[PDB]
């Protein structure tokens, strides 16, 4: 096999990011862990904290189309009724 | 060294599925891939063993169908899933393109990733018509119809290119036999068109919800993502057994219960959900021609994105303005379908219309300008000179 | 659990024990849904409407 | 987009009086928002990087520099993965907030600017 | 659109089936056949349901056979070659009342009355429509709707004009087990028994999901404990810096 | 912050009375979990293999 | 670096097809293997194109065949490209396999290559059987029926694998259905089957005629071999065409073109040419079982070839006792081939056992008996220690 073009990324050994110095790790043993916990007591008041901060993307943008839908789709409703008509035949050809 | 890593064919596996260096912050939204392989698998599993029952022929179809869904051992559950599971392979396939913008995973050097993509969107569209085709229900034969006849618009060997489709007068016996064997073929080609996409996606890796470098902390792709993409894989069936057992045609149309019929076309004609949002497009340009232009473009626009996302930085995590337009758009999608679904009345109509410019707008105009605004934003709100 | 301790002592359930119990369940959980749903549905059933003739 | 030509607009807003005391609000408050300094980030961790620019770049980098924000980087991918914040002390506050990167990019930027002239440049007789 | 058009939308009826844990009512599927085999299918076919697929839900092996056996079918011709007929086997399809299309409009003023096997899959409103148009046939059009000859006003059906008159009256059919045979008593059977020829996967089908959902759902809940688990030396890692000298 | 100086696990290091809790734990649920996949596995080749023994329609028995 | 070697894409292409190092010596029976992706591609075609065509109801399947023949422009030129494509497929996969059988390519390190080869070997001879029944002429029909049987051999589920299969008491509708269906399918399975073959080759490269080293002096596939090929590929649509077209039916059966009948199992029923010899291998052991376990040993007997050839060089180029060996082999297939297209009678039945036993006794007693006596041939023949 020849070598090919280079890339942003290498693999374990070389994956081509900067020389790390000064930073240390520590982990443990998932076994050597409390049974799954963390759900509720400690991590539920923590839980829901995302998309409290988001919410406002989403919702605004929702709420603007949501809103425009529904009040279109209510003069639909009236134009097509007996006591729209009369507008009816205004607005459609 | 280990055998995994030295044998040609292992090997491949293990630089895929086993070593494959992941970034330790990829949340479940790059759990859609492996979602979408999956429909694949099940799409064409079903699909063989239907195919079993199954006959091309203009007559047979439709009552082959129901021969599937009535004598077939478990011909249900398999009719349902190839179904239920077209849907949903669609549901997936959105929030897949979806995390790919938000992300901003179209741009940096994963743009063949993008545009390999775009094709298989493109193919996979075409595949599900094709096979929608095959019940050849009321649904079936003038979507047929509708679809072949997009090629009418084509300046001069237009008619032609659809008489040629059709190999007749009209949509018959030769067009579903035809499209049976096309519907078969193309599920391969989207096989070989996802290789492709991971093939380029493998050059750079996957990115990550920060949208820097990951590089810097790398975990296997196995022992993690494999059990992580379970747990949404499990998800997956799970909603999907509620469809195919417990609401089986909630996702279908019921003029396709009722065989197709070349004098009727149903007052009540719609196509499938998946395709209402382009369906709502066309129907919003008042002229043949540029209807179907329009639409085919509301595809292609999405090759568009690497140049017209000005920004210098990668996704919408810390981006403002991005964000909130970003979630205009989505809805903006959403309400366009809805579009799609109603009748051509006055108060849909113009709305149709506005809605079609914000999609195309968003892509040639919102993202340039607020990626360029918020470039500046950035620098001016820590540069002091 | 000490109950995990008797039947394997802390070595995972072995592939052979796996699929070893899952036939038994297989019979064991399909009777099981199979009677409560039976149940459930009486006189609507065919076998009870059967019974009336 | 080029940082030249970000920070020739930025320049201008942030000399002029009028435009500056009406933007720089604004940007503070769209920075706050934008919520990276709650990950122990400093915006120009967040420079894609993969292009030869930013490359070279980084590499010109005094060693010291790099460290550091090497471990800035790991550090928010492993808060972003738990799922939480960094603890609100250890915030990048705004003074931090440096752009250490950037003189590196604007030189690289012009210097490529120059080769890419000067491999074009035509000849009047 | 005018609501005269959409339709007047069908309530919702209380069906026994309609539920995750619920079967047909087999012994109104019963009735229903009767109601069909007396009343509907003088001019409606169910050339999907083959008499074999009654056994065993709504009637006996004998019971079938013998309703079978009453229709001739097309058999292979003689030595000579001459055809002849048959009476009708198990393995048989319910006969229709016309032998073509052309037919079925003479008898039905130029209207073709739609094979029901599928009938309740192929409507909006399934059995609340197919009951709702059955029951409620107002006695008189509402005043000002002016009605095409031959045809019958009905607020359920699209347009209210429908070329199927009323047919369901009470006591119009005398049912076996005794139950008062009632307009919509019936209404209820036949619709019943319409849905079943469509949907007979029906129990059988509620039943798997059943299995397939309650399995499932742990498949799902055991993989977040097994892929927290796994994740958990991720989850809690720590790192600390000194700026190299 | 000198590197022997272990940082603090004691909000997860489980105070052990029950060494093999966490271990007894993992396994059964991994077992669980592939005791009920064998099960879904064998269900599902069982339903398409036999979608192609005889159909209903065809064991007409002359 | 070049284009074509940076890119993703063409960088496989490449080092495939353009820079890929080639022995300078190779023959022209190295033109065999492209021929083979020249027959996939033939078949693939043509079998699609004809598809849309099809209707494998089993009333309408023969008549579908004839609808092709008569009704669709060049529907002829499709089902006699495809049939013959068919028949081509197998002398050279045959020639293929010999070249390698010959030159010991089935050694040192390419036995995987070999043993990927022998898959495919099994495969192609499935798919064809598959189409050939979709034809549903007489020969179909019975061939659907003998060798679906052929596994009711299997000793307790026999019968049940075998019903299983036909869908029903007998080779009815259903069998005819699935039978297409899965001939559709399969050729796909293949196309995979083969970049596997190829993946094998390309880690080790092709062997070369002096069965020595090629390290040495090595030509780039491109401009060379991409040349030398192409003259075998005209060659090759040469030959084709004079069957196609002046031949289409001398190397089909006659009884292939009455309707199936599952009453009358024809008086001259035989074999295609190609599934011959092995059809005189089975008929050749009066033992029910025996005679299918004999018949597909003869097939995996490929298998133990580079356990039994003990020669300590490569090739037959230089050994006079195996291209003597070699030949008989071949003639002995040959006279095998011709056993099968004879009747079961006295002395045809004879000699068709004792070149079974030959067949056999060459992979087994043969081959290491002469490659030992070779070897040492080769040492006393020189030494004077
Ligand atoms: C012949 C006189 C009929 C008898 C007796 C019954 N039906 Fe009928 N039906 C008939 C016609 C003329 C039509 C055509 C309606 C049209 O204008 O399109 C129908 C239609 C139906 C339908 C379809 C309604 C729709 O949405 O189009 C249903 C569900 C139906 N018929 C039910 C039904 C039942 C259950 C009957 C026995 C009680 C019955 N029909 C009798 C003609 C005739
Ligand atoms: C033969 C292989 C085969 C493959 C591979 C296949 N299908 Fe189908 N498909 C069928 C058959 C047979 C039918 C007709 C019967 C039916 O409706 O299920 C069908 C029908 C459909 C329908 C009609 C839906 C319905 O049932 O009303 C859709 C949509 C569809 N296919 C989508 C897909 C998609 C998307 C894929 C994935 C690429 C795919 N199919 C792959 C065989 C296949
Ligand atoms: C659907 C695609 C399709 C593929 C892919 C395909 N075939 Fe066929 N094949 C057919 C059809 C249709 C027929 C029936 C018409 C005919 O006889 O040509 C057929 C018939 C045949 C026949 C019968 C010969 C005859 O009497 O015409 C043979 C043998 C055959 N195929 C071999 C092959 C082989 C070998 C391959 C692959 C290497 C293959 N086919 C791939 C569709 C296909
Ligand atoms: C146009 C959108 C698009 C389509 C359509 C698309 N992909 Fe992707 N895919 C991408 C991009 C871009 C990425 C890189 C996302 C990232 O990690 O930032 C990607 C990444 C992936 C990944 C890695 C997991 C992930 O979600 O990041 C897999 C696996 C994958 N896609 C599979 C598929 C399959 C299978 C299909 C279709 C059958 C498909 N893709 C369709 C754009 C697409
Ligand atoms: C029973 C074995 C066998 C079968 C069947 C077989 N191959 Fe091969 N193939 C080989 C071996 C071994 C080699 C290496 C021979 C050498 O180059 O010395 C090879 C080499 C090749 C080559 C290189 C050119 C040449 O002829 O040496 C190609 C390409 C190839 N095969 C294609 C195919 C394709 C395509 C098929 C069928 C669809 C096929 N092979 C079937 C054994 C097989
Ligand atoms: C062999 C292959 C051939 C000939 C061509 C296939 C390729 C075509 C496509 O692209 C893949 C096509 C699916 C298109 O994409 C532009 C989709 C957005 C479809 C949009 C679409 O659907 C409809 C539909 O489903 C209907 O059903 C009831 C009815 C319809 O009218 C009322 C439509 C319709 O008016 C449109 C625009
Ligand atoms: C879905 C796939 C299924 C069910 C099974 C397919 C796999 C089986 C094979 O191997 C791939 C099989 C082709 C076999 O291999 C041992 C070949 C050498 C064929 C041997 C073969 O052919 C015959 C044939 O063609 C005939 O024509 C009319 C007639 C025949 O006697 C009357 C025979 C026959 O007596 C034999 C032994």
């Amino acid at each position: 096999g020849p070598p090919s073009g280079k890339t942003y990324m290498g693999w374990w050994g070389h994956m081509g990011g900067p020389k790390q110095k000064g930073i240390t790790s520590y982990a443990v043993s998932p076994y050597a862990q409390k049974p799954l916990q963390g759900i509720f007591h400690n991590a539920v008041f923590n839980s829901f904290r995302r998309f409290k901060s988001q919410f406002l993307y989403v919702l605004i943008p929702a709420g603007i189309y949501w809103y425009w839908w529904k009040n279109g789709n209510e003069y639909n409703e009236f134009l097509y009724s007996k006591a729209g008509r009369e507008e009816l035949e205004r607005v459609n050809v | 060294m280990a055998f995994r890593k030295s044998n040609v064919y292992l090997s491949l596996v293990n630089s895929y599925i086993i070593d494959s260096p992941q970034p330790s912050s990829i949340n479940y939204w790059w759990n859609m891939g492996s979602l979408l392989g999956l429909c694949l698998v099940i799409q064409i599993v079903t699909g063989i063993f239907m195919a079993m029952h199954y006959s091309s022929n203009i007559e047979l179809a439709f009552s082959s169908v129901e021969h599937i869904m009535r004598d077939v051992h478990n011909g249900y559950i398999l009719r349902y899933l190839h179904a239920n599971g077209a849907s949903f392979f669609f549901m997936v396939m959105f929030m897949h393109m979806a995390k790919g913008l938000y992300y901003g995973s179209y741009r940096s050097p994963r743009v063949t990733l993008w545009n390999v993509g775009v094709i298989i969107f493109t193919l996979t569209i075409a595949t599900a018509f094709l096979g929608y085709c095959c019940v050849y229900g009321q649904m079936s034969h003038w979507g047929a119809t509708v679809i072949t006849n997009l090629f009418s618009a084509i300046p001069f060997v237009g008619n032609d290119i659809v008489s040629w489709l059709w190999g007749g007068f009209s949509v018959s016996n030769p067009t579903i036999q035809r499209f049976f064997a096309l519907h078969y073929l193309v599920p391969f080609i989207i096989a070989a068109m996802v290789i492709m996409h991971l093939m380029a996606l493998h050059i750079h890796g996957s990115s990550n919800p920060l949208g820097i470098t990951g590089n810097l902390d790398r975990i296997p792709m196995h022992s993690y993502f494999i059990f992580k993409d379970l747990v949404t894989v499990f998800l997956f069936m799970l909603i999907l057994a509620l469809f195919v057992f417990y609401s089986p045609n909630t996702l279908g149309h019921p003029d396709n219960y009722i065989p197709g019929n070349p004098l009727v076309t149903p007052a009540s004609i719609v196509p499938e959900w998946y395709l209402l949002p382009f369906y709502a497009i066309l129907r919003s340009i008042p002229d043949k021609l540029l209807g179907v232009i329009t639409m085919f473009a509301a595809i292609l626009v999405l090759l568009v994105l690497p140049f017209t996302d000005r920004s210098v930085v990668r996704g919408n995590t810390f981006k403002v303005l991005s964000k909130f337009f970003f979630f205009i758009f989505v809805f903006n999608f959403v309400l366009l379908g809805q579009i799609g679904a109603c009748h051509v009345e006055v108060p849909y109509v113009l709305m149709g219309q506005i809605a079609t410019f914000i999609y195309f707008a968003y892509f040639l105009i919102i993202v340039p300008v607020i990626s360029t605004i918020e470039n500046v934003l950035f620098y001016i709100g820590r540069v002091n000179k | 659990s000490s109950l995990y301790k008797t039947f394997f002592k802390r070595n995972a359930v072995f592939v052979g024990t796996i699929f070893a119990g899952a036939f038994v369940f297989q019979t064991v959980f399909d009777t099981a849904i199979t009677s409560w749903y039976e149940n459930h549905n009486k006189g609507k059933l065919w076998k009870d409407v059967k019974a009336k003739i | 987009q080029s940082f030249t030509s970000i920070a020739r607009i930025g320049d201008y807003i942030l000399k002029s009086p009028v435009l500056s005391k009406l933007c720089v609000p604004v940007a503070n408050q769209f920075i706050n928002l934008a919520g990276y300094k709650k990950l122990g980030l400093k915006f120009d961790d967040l420079i894609a990087e993969e292009n030869p620019i930013m490359q070279t770049a980084l590499r010109r980098l005094p060693e010291d520099e790099s460290y550091a924000r090497a471990y800035r980087i790991i550090r928010a991918h492993q808060t972003e993965l738990t799922h939480h914040l960094l603890p609100r002390n250890e915030w990048i506050k705004a003074q931090e907030d440096v752009p250490y990167l950037l003189p590196y990019i604007l030189e690289a930027e012009a210097a490529a600017k120059e080769k890419d002239e000067l491999d074009n440049i035509e000849v009047s007789k | 659109m005018t609501a005269a058009e959409h339709g007047l939308h069908a309530p919702a009826y209380a069906w026994s089936h309609n539920g995750p844990f619920e079967t047909f009512d087999h012994a109104s599927i019963r009735r229903g056949y009767q109601v069909y085999r007396e009343v509907c299918a003088a001019c409606h076919s169910l050339d999907r349901v083959a008499w074999r697929t009654l056994v065993g839900v709504s009637h006996t092996n004998e019971e079938v056979r013998n309703m079978a056996e009453e229709f001739e079918y097309d058999d292979e011709p003689d030595e000579q070659g001459n055809p002849k007929k048959r009476p009708g086997k198990l393995s048989d399809y319910i006969p229709g009342p016309y032998p073509n299309e052309q037919a079925a409009r003479a008898a039905n003023q130029g209207a073709l009355p739609p094979d029901l096997s599928l009938i309740v899959k192929a409507r909006h409103g399934g059995c609340d429509y197919i009951f709702s148009l059955l029951t409620g046939y107002p006695d008189e059009p509402p005043a000002g709707v002016a009605l095409p000859p031959g045809s019958n006003y009905n607020p359920y059906f699209p347009g209210g004009s429908i070329a199927m008159a009323r047919v369901l009256f009470d006591d119009m059919v005398e049912y076996e087990d005794g139950t008062p045979a009632t307009t919509s008593q019936m209404a209820k059977d036949v619709t019943t028994f319409l849905n079943w020829c469509a949907e007979p996967e029906h129990d059988e089908r509620k039943r798997l999901g059943l299995k397939t959902v309650i399995i499932l759902s742990s498949l799902y809940l055991l993989s977040i404990w097994v892929k927290k688990f796994k994740w958990a030396g991720i989850k809690t890692r720590k790192f600390v810096f000194n700026p190299p000298k | 912050k000198s590197t022997y100086r272990t940082p603090n696990f004691d909000d997860v290091l489980k105070e052990n009375n029950d060494a093999d809790k966490g271990r007894s734990y993992a396994y059964f649920m991994v077992g669980a979990m592939g005791l009920l996949s064998s099960a879904g596995a064998k269900s599902t080749v069982e339903t398409f293999i036999s979608s192609m023994t005889a159909t209903a329609d065809v064991l007409a028995m002359a």
